[PDB]
């Protein structure tokens, strides 16, 4: 389930 | 010692996996008798060269929503002097996958489910057993793989059971009613009701109700704030690195006495 990966920005 | 020289990737990318087990023993009066979270952070990276990294989280010590770590250890790559002096987590990682940190918390845990049992001993031949579960987390998140295990007496004659969501079955082999729900959003509730016919004897000793579940957050309250990267020879930074984080919270021993 790739929707479980959140981006880390900054 | 942890990384060979000369590593090259066309695509600089990393993935952080925050993996937690939440444990509970609750009294029938809703008193927490025990609770803890066992966590670890796994880092998988494809970074060129010899990147200098920093891992930031919502640790109370640096943010004074922040969390109390009772105890933690780190991979050998982490500079413990800087964690002691600054509460900074600084390292050149191994290539590929490794366990960056393992930790334990006991304070301000998010207990993702509240279990509310109701047991009525009717005559000496009937038990009524009802359980409400309540999802205690944001409405935009889904728990999955939900199981509620309700113990039955050894002199059970028969069970009738219905539930408001999911499916429930009496498993005589396991002396339990097993209630399974595939998915449940936060700030929801459901209910199971069982009528247990008992074999008459002359003259109940209840195990707890246990749950299994997976939630897409850290019940410790841990949030990853950053993973800074600097490679001085190749001169790439953060902005050049594609970075991902996943949170998986699973039940450990998650028991509510009835």
């Amino acid at each position: 389930d790739l929707l479980a990966w959140d981006p880390l920005f900054g | 010692g942890w990384r060979r020289e000369g590593i090259k990737y066309r695509r600089n990318e990393l993935f952080l996996d925050v993996l937690e087990s939440v444990n509970l023993l609750m009294s029938p009066q809703g008193q927490v008798l025990s609770a803890h979270v066992s966590g670890r952070v796994v880092m998988k990276s494809y970074l060129s060269g010899m990147p200098e990294c920093k891992f930031g989280m919502n640790d109370k010590i640096v943010i004074e929503q922040s969390i109390a770590i009772d105890d933690c250890t780190f991979h050998q790559c982490v500079r413990l002097s800087k964690f002691d002096s600054e509460r900074s987590i600084s390292f050149i990682p191994p290539d590929g996958e490794f366990e960056l940190m393992r930790y334990r918390t006991t304070k301000d845990i998010i207990l993702p489910f509240r279990v509310i049992p109701l047991v009525r001993e009717v005559g000496r031949t009937k038990l009524e057993v009802k359980v409400v579960i309540k999802s205690n987390f944001k409405p935009s998140l889904l728990a999955q793989k939900i199981e509620v295990r309700i113990p039955t007496p050894l002199n059970t004659s028969g069970v009738q059971v219905i539930c408001m969501k999911g499916k429930a079955k009496y498993k005589a082999s396991e002396n339990a009613i097993v209630w399974k729900i595939k998915r449940m959003a936060g700030m929801k509730e459901s209910q199971i009701s069982a009528e247990i016919e008992l074999l008459p004897t002359n003259d109940w000793a209840r195990p707890p109700i246990s749950m299994n579940f997976e939630v897409p957050f850290a019940p410790s309250g841990l949030k990853v704030r950053y993973l800074k990267v600097f490679e001085p020879k190749l001169n790439y930074s953060d902005h050049d690195v594609i970075k991902w984080v996943r949170y998986i919270g699973r039940s450990g021993i998650y028991e509510t006495r009835c």
